[PDB]
């Protein structure tokens, strides 16, 4: 039967749906290139850089080891990388 | 609400991903995460 | 016929012979608490409540009893080591007695109510038909487990008519059964505090005594009575099973963490305090302070107490043991007999090692000793040709303070070797293999298996809730669905509402 | 081999026990 | 149906099968009810996973 | 008509995708699990809880990439992002694995939101609910996995983390660390997939072998009306060709389609309690006799004590960088090996 | 800082394109 | 005054095949586990 | 007569928007250099 | 000796992150699964012809 | 006293019990305009 | 014993076999 | 298992991820290779004289 | 006590197998009447 | 195990006892 919605076959196919989504799709697209070309997802999520993962002579890794200090431990290896 | 024929969209969405697919599969040989 | 797997129906409509087969479901409980008793009474070992107690033993009932107070035998020890007592009828003995007897009259009980299963009680004046008024029974039912409740905290566990509970220090050193004084304040919701216990029973006595009244007076709404199928019982067992197996995950999540009611003494000690080295922690501090009052080293570890060094001992972790290595802990590393002694290594430079102790993953686990600082000093190697590591190489020797061993010190190196591959367990325990033919395999403890069962049972049991659940809510079509049923109910836009046939077009 | 001597009995009425209910009731079954 | 003693005695505590207050009653009574022991239970769990600390609650064996 | 009874039926509207009032838990808690499982293989790192890159952002593909477990130094905190480790920041929240407890949680709840949306449409629409009967075998799954199991180690970073690899790995943890292979538990699991997957492909196959002829084309999809009274196949000849080939057939419907329920929902159950036994390594890892028998003839080996040296094996080199908080430092000369590998 | 506007730049051109393509078709939504 | 809840049980024979095969299969495959 | 929003398109959008946000944001991985 | 067989082949082979395996597990998974929901659909819808006291 | 994590336990009360009023709010204001007939 | 044990439980399964075919329930056309 | 028969094996990622240096950062696919490296060097433990094991 | 193993299973199954033996023997007699 | 093998046997004759007395076939007339 027919829960009375207006057919997918019928709204892809109009016009009216791909002028509007001409312009949506590559531009939530290019929101998302930008979200990364700005750099901004690494800071967003803490995600490391290439360059961020050790200090230039360090080869163990930043471990949390500490329940309850363990947001000042991150910060605290933040700090020896520069 | 029919303007577009069902099989020119579905070519269309098709090379569509093609497309993004085969730029993954580049950067499996490509920058992060090539071993290079 | 019925399936074989839905005999006992026949008893959804008959109140009387459900009564008498739940009487006998509890004559069979009973029973079993009374035999277990026996059994574990004519097994037990009462003469060393240091290195064997208890829980080394395989006692799973005997803790439930000294928990809440029952603590000698009638032939004239109790679990404290103290002889020449007289505990009156309520000792091992008597408790187990008492089931059996219990259990004796609710097997009479249930002939009884088996045979006479036609009592008028059990039929609604109104109709004549069989009839439960769940709604009221509830409420009868649950003031009265507010007032065992209320009653169980106001004088068994304060003592003021009855014994407390086992109560111990935070090491399991001093264990005894004493009174406790409620803790009304926000520390007695935690679990590690058992004032908390009686302040709850308390005020949840309390509570269940109001609710109950309010159950007995009050009747549900038309609106919750027909949404929850109130006149049918299936939705109590459905609801009961539910509360149930709430029930046991919380009692399976206690025993497994440590809670005031699963004491180390009784259940022994907790994964969690090898994983944190809880007892070797607290044995330094003693040791410390014995050196900062000019006690020498052998008089330091001379003065921490063997209970202290065996819970120190992977071997009593609950986390160690397998699922068909069966019987008590005894039957794996043997009976404890003695502390051997602390163990103390040094290189050929007189700098002191430590053996790098067995983690509970690990059924078996390399001997490598670091300094104070983590650094590698010395192993037993797997292939020797490029080894830098060796015993023999490193000069490593082994001496012994406090216990069977104190002042001896050893340096041939296989020697050295064998108290190493001990030290991965933690303290070194002189062990009786022969008198029960040990293994020489970890076993786990009453707390390792009383929490594995209720964890499975709880888990078992939300399928019972689901299935009782479903043929509750669905009775109409347990048999099957309506064959003259048609697509203008089950098909799309037919209808605005799925299933209301008034909401045509 | 040093097996467990309790596993001869437990195998044992782990078979038999069952198997007899089942068998009680087919039988009952067939006769009526 | 056998009459009995105690039965006779217990008669009227099984006598309102069926029985029910009209449309929601106590309803909402009840889920206020239910809400401040969700609530309740909440506290109780956050201080046995020390996701809330308290003042004088050491969950801890030291206690 | 009540507001309540007003919210119900817009609730139990017939529309494209229902809802119900079971849709209030199931598709926010739904949404989010799977949200934060794409945000987390795409943007998010393990390096600060496991020493990992973990996401598409790091280079990682779509089989290493993981939402993976919190460090073992927030034992089973909640985690929760206002809570005391992260104190509110989402940054730190990410960086110390709340993701984890994000996924874990919500989905526990979504899956919950299922089950009563299979009771749900199944009342209103007049139907049986076997199928939500049937759905109880992945929740005791998912529970005994990934909320049971860690509950009794030490910490989440023990329980799997949400990955392809990830999960691999946790296959081996407990190949090596449990001996899970040897569990009666997870052989009856086995049994029930594998024979699961048996009955799918066998009761398949012999509808679509003995369909009767209910049109004249090639293509015999067509000729069924769902509508129809007539079985599309014969069950007469069915029966006659497996009991001839294989001995015995099935001969009764209704016995057939529950059989085929309860096999593979049998088998997750029976997998699920063995690894609530492995939540306190009450494992089934060794036996007995031969460990006894072993020690003392150095000529008795079986496939049992074989694969006790690959277990070995899996444990000593896995354990230092799969369990980085230990500090497990292992000299070469301490790993065992066999000769010239 | 400038980042948090470029990334949601085509994000909000792309909700006014939309917005006022599909406006009067939108208002009879209204019964 | 006999009881009219009472009920007749059944088990057919295909039952008692498949109850039976169960019970022999669960034996072979836990025996291992007892005997240890 | 279709309406155009509905509870339908709710569910759409909320899958597809942010879908095409995390591929071009995947895209854009693939020039990363370290 | 399967078990022996299983580990080794993963050793000498990587045989889980081979994707025809990956392709094998979603086989019998999902055969499981579509087993389990198609009895549970068809048992669902039986047609009422029995009582509550008789097997289905 | 109140310490920083009864603040936190505070903070997702009150934000869970907003998340779940918008929730109603939205869905009985609907439910009352979009209404089924009979 | 455990040798003998686990072959009569293999043995039983076989005698299963045989009347499970042989001796079943036929089944009719009703 | 045909084609591995003909050692054409799963994907390999060992070492896949580094940073700018070069050091190498551990994916998942590195713990599974830590995995079978004990088990390829434990199995069959008295077979190899030589250091590969090619078939 | 130092007790023949094997008299345990041997007594379980004398008083079982002849005991499971009678019952079968009066269950189906109760199904006839 | 030899005492529980003992008692036990001798509680199930007293049982049976029991069924045998309150429980027996009861003797009917002509
Ligand atoms: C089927 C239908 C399913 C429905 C699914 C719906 C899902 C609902 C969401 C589930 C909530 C799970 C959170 C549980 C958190 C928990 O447990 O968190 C764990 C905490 C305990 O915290 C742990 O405590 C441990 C013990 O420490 C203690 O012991 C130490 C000894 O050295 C010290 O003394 C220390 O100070 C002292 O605190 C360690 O400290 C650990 O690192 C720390 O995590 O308990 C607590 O929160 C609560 C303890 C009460 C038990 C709660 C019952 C549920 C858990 C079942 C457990 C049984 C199963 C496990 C079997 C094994
Ligand atoms: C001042 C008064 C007072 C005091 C001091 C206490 C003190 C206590 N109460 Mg009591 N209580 C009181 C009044 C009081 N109560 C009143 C008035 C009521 C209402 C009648 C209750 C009702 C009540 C209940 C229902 C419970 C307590 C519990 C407790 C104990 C909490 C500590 C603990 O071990 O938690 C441990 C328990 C928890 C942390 C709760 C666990 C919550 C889980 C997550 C619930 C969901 C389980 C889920 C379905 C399964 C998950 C599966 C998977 C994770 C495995 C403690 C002794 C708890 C208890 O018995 O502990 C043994 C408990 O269950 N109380
Ligand atoms: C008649 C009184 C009586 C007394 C004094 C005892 C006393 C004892 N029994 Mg025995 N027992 C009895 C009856 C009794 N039993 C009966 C009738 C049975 C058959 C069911 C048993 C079966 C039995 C077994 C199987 C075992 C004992 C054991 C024990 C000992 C430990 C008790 C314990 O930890 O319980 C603890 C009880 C609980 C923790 C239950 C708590 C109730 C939960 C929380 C339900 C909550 C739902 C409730 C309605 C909600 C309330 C609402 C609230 C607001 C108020 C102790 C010596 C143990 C022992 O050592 O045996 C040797 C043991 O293992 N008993
Ligand atoms: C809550 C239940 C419970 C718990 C936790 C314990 C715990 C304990 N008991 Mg006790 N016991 C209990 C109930 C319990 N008992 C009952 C009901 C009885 C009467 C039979 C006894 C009789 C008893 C004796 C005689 C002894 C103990 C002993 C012990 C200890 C060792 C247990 C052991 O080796 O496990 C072994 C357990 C297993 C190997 C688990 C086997 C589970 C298998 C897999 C069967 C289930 C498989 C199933 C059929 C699968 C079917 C699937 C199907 C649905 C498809 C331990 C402290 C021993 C001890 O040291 O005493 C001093 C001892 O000698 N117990
Ligand atoms: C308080 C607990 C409780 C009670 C009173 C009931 C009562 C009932 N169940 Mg439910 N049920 C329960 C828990 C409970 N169940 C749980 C926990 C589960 C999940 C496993 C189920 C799953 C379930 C299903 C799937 C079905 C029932 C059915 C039934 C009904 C018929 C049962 C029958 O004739 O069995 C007869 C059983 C036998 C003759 C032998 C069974 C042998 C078992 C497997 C081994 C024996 C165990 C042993 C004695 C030790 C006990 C362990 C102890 C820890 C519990 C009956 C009303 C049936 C029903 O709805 O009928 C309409 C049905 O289909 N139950
Ligand atoms: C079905 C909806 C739903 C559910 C069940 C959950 C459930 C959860 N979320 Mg998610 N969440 C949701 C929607 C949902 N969420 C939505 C829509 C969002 C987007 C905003 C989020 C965003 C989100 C984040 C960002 C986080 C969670 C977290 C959590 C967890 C902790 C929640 C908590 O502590 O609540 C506390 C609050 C309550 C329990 C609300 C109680 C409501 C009232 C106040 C009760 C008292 C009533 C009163 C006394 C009586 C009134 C009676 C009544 C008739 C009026 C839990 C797993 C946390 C998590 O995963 O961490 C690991 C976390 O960090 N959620
Ligand atoms: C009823 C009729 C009998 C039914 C079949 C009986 C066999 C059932 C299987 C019994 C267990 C088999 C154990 C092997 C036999 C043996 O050696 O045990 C023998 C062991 C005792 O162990 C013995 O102990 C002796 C000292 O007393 C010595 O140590 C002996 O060496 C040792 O054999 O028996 C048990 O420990 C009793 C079992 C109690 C287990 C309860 C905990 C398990 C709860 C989990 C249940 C979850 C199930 C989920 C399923 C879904
Ligand atoms: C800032 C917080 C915001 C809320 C956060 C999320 C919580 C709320 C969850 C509910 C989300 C889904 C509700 C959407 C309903 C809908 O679109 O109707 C919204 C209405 C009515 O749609 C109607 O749609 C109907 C079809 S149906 O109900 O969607 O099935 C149709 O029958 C009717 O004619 C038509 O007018 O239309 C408008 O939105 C026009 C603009
Ligand atoms: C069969 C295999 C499965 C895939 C289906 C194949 C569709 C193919 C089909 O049979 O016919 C296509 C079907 C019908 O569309 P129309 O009638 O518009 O098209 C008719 C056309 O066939 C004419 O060319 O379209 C869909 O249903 C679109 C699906 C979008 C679904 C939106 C998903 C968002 C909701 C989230 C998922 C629900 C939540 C789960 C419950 C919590
Ligand atoms: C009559 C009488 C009497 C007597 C009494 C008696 C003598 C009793 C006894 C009783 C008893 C003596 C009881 C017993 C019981 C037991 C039980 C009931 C058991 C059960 C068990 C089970 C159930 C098990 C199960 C299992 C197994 C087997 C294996 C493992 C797992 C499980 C655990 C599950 C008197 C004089 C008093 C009085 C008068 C009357
Ligand atoms: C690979 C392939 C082979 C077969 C053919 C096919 C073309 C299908 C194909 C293509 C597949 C492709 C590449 C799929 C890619 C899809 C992607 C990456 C999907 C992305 C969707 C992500 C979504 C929604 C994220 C939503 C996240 C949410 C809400 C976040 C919620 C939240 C979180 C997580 C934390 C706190 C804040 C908040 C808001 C509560
Ligand atoms: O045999 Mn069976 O396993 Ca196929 O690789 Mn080479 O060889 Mn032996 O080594 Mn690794
Ligand atoms: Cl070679």
């Amino acid at each position: 039967g027919t829960t009375g919605e207006r057919p997918f076959s019928d709204i892809i196919t109009s016009v009216r749906y791909w002028v509007i989504h001409s312009i949506t799709i590559p531009a939530l697209f290019i929101a998302g290139w930008l979200f990364v070309s700005t750099g901004l997802a690494y800071d967003v999520f803490g995600t490391p850089r290439p360059d961020s993962y050790y200090a230039q002579e360090q080869r163990s890794i930043p471990l949390v080891t500490d329940r309850f200090e363990a947001k000042q431990q991150v910060e605290t290896f933040l700090e020896q990388l520069k | 609400g029919g303007r577009i024929p069902l099989w020119i969209v579905a070519t269309v969405a098709g090379m569509g991903v093609i497309v993004i697919v085969g730029l993954f599969f580049y950067g499996a040989y490509a920058g992060l995460g090539s071993s290079l | 016929g019925l399936p074989w797997y839905r005999v006992h129906t026949v008893l959804i409509n008959d109140p009387g012979r459900l009564i008498a087969a739940h009487l006998m479901h509890t004559a069979l409980v009973a029973g079993w608490a009374g035999s277990m008793a026996l059994y574990e009474l004519a097994t037990f070992d009462p003469s060393d409540p240091v290195l064997n107690p208890m829980w080394r033993q395989g006692m799973f009932v005997l803790p439930f009893m000294a928990r809440l107070g029952v603590t000698g035998s009638w032939s004239g020890w109790s679990i404290t080591g103290e002889t020449g007592i007289d505990p009156g009828f309520w000792s091992f003995e008597g408790v187990a007695l008492a089931h059996i007897v219990l259990s004796g009259l609710l097997f009479l009980a249930a002939c009884w109510h088996w045979v006479y299963w036609d009592l008028e009680l059990f039929r609604d004046p109104r109709t004549g038909e069989p009839a439960l008024d769940l709604p009221k029974m509830f409420g009868i039912h649950l003031f009265l487990a507010g007032l065992l409740c209320f009653g169980f905290g106001a004088f068994h566990l304060t003592g003021l008519f009855g014994p407390g509970m086992w109560v111990s220090d935070p090491y399991g050193l001093t264990g005894s059964v004493q009174p406790v004084a409620p803790e009304w304040g926000p520390d007695g919701f935690n679990p590690y505090n058992p004032g908390g216990v009686v302040a709850h029973h308390i005020a949840a006595g309390i509570v269940g005594i109001i609710a109950g009244l309010f159950h007995i007076l009050v009747r549900p709404p038309q609106r919750l009575y027909k949404a929850l199928r109130m006149g049918n019982i299936e939705t109590v067992l459905s609801s009961s099973i539910a509360a149930v197996f709430f029930a046991a995950f919380v009692v399976a999540g206690t025993m497994w963490y440590g809670s005031a009611t699963t004491p180390i003494e009784l259940f022994g000690p907790t994964r969690y305090q090898w994983d944190s080295s809880y007892f070797q922690q607290e044995i330094n501090r003693r040791v410390q302070a014995s050196l900062a009052s000019g006690a020498t080293l052998e008089e330091a570890w001379s003065a921490i107490p063997e209970k202290l060094a065996f819970y120190d001992y992977i071997g009593n972790n609950p986390a160690k043991g397998g699922l068909f290595r069966t019987g008590p802990m005894n039957k794996g590393d043997g009976i404890a007999q003695a502390w051997k002694g602390h163990a103390v290594f040094r290189n050929k430079e007189g700098e002191e090692l430590f053996v790098r102790r067995m983690p509970a993953f690990f059924e078996s686990f390399p001997v490598i000793l670091t300094d104070k600082n983590g650094v590698v000093k010395a192993d037993i190697p797997f292939r020797r040709a490029e080894s830098k590591y060796s015993f023999e190489q490193q000069g490593v020797t082994v001496s012994f303070y406090g216990g069977e061993l104190n002042g001896q010190t050893f340096t041939d190196p296989p020697t050295v070797k064998s108290y190493a591959r001990k030290a991965i367990f933690g303290e070194i325990f002189e062990f009786d293999t022969e008198t029960l033919n040990s293994d020489g395999i970890f076993r786990t403890s009453p707390r390792g298996w009383f929490t594995f069962a209720h964890a499975v049972f709880a888990l078992l049991f939300f399928f019972g809730h689901i299935w009782h659940g479903a043929r509750t809510l669905f009775r109409d079509v347990f048999s099957g669905i309506d064959p003259e049923l048609s697509p203008e109910q089950v098909e799309w836009g037919f209808y605005q509402k799925v299933g209301d046939v008034t909401t045509r077009r | 081999m040093e097996v467990n001597q309790l596993g001869l009995i437990a195998t044992a009425l782990f078979v038999l026990v069952p198997s007899v209910f089942l068998i009680i009731l087919y039988v009952q079954t067939e006769s009526q | 149906a056998r009459r009995t003693w105690l039965g006779d005695i217990l008669r009227p505590l099984n006598s309102e099968y069926g029985k029910v207050a009209p449309g929601w009653g106590t309803t909402p009574l009840m889920a206020v009810f239910m809400g401040l022991f969700l609530v309740f239970l909440l506290i109780i769990l956050e201080i046995y996973n020390s996701t809330l600390i308290l003042d004088g609650v050491n969950v801890s064996w030291k206690a | 008509r009540g507001w309540f009874d007003i919210l119900d039926d817009w609730l139990k509207r017939d529309r494209f995708v229902f809802v119900g009032w079971s849709g209030i838990l199931l598709f926010p808690c739904a949404y989010l699990a799977l949200g934060g499982w794409l945000t987390g293989t795409t943007f998010v790192t393990s390096w600060y809880t496991h020493g990992l890159a973990s996401s598409y952002l790091e280079g990682c593909n779509f089989l290493t990439v993981a939402v993976s477990t919190p460090a073992n130094s927030m034992g089973h905190s909640l985690l929760l992002l206002w809570g005391p480790e992260a104190q509110g920041d989402f940054t730190r929240w990410c960086q110390l694995g709340g993701l984890w407890t994000f996924i874990a949680l919500h989905g526990a709840f979504g899956l919950i939101g299922f089950m009563l949306r299979q009771f749900e449409i199944a009342r209103l629409v007049g139907v049986r609910p076997y199928n939500a009967i049937a759905f109880s075998a992945p929740i005791a799954v998912f529970v005994s996995v990934f909320l049971i199991y860690p509950l009794g180690q030490s910490s989440w970073f023990f329980a799997p983390s949400f990955g392809v690899a990830a999960i691999f790995r946790f296959l081996l943890f407990f190949q090596g660390f449990h001996n899970w292979t040897l569990n009666p538990f997870h052989m009856m699991g086995v049994a029930g997939v594998l024979g699961g997957a048996l009955l799918c492909a066998i009761h398949g196959a012999t509808v679509e072998n003995t369909l009767f002829q209910d049109g004249e084309g090639a293509s015999t999809f067509r000729a069924f009306n769902p509508t129809q009274a007539e079985e599309t196949y014969s069950m007469v000849t069915a029966n006659r060709f497996w009991s001839q080939i294989f001995g015995i057939a099935f001969s009764n419907k209704r016995w057939l389609h529950f059989f085929m329920l309860f096999v593979p929902v049998t088998g997750l159950w029976m997998s699920a309690i063995g690894v609530v036994g492995l939540a306190l390594n009450l494992r089934s890892y060794d036996f007995i006799s031969q460990e006894i028998r072993a020690a003392e003839d150095p000529e008795f080996e079986t496939f049992y004590t074989k694969n006790l040296l690959l277990n070995e094996g899996i444990r000593a080199w896995m354990a230092p960088q799969d369990q980085p908080h230990e500090n497990f430092v292992f000299p070469e000369e301490v790993l065992p090996r066999g000769n010239a590998l | 800082d400038w980042r948090v506007l470029v990334v949601l730049l085509p994000v909000l051109l792309a909700a006014g394109w939309a917005v006022r393509n599909i406006l009067p078709y939108a208002v009879k939504q209204v019964q | 005054e006999p009881n009219p809840n009472r009920q007749p049980v059944e088990l057919n024979r295909t039952s008692l095949y498949l109850g039976l095969l169960l019970i022999l299969v669960l034996a072979l495959l836990f025996s291992s586990y007892f005997f240890n | 007569s279709y309406p155009i929003f509905t509870v339908r398109w709710v569910a759409v959008h909320t899958l597809a928007v942010p879908t095409i946000f995390f591929l071009g944001a995947i895209a854009a991985m693939q020039f990363i250099q370290r | 000796g399967t078990f022996n067989f299983m580990i080794v082949f993963q050793a000498e082979h990587n045989i889980l992150m081979h994707p025809f395996h990956q392709l094998g597990v979603a086989g019998v998974f999902g055969g499981a699964l579509f087993c389990a929901m198609h009895g549970s659909l068809v048992t669902s819808s039986l047609i009422r012809e029995t009582t509550e006291t008789e097997s289905a | 006293t109140i310490t920083p994590s009864l603040k936190g336990f505070f903070i997702g009360l009150l934000s869970g019990a907003v998340v779940l009023g918008l929730t109603f709010a939205v869905l009985i204001a609907i439910s009352q305009i979009d209404k089924v007939q009979r | 014993m455990e040798t003998i044990t686990y072959v009569f439980i293999f043995a039983c399964i076989i005698a299963l076999f045989f009347f499970a075919i042989f001796f079943r329930e036929p089944p009719r056309i009703t | 298992i045909s084609t591995m028969a003909f050692n054409l094996n799963g994907f390999n990622f060992n070492h896949s991820v580094i940073d700018a240096k070069g050091n190498v950062i551990n994916t998942w696919a590195d713990i599974i290779n830590r995995a079978n490296l004990g088990m390829e060097v434990m199995h069959e433990r008295n077979a190899h004289n030589f250091p590969l094991d090619l078939a």
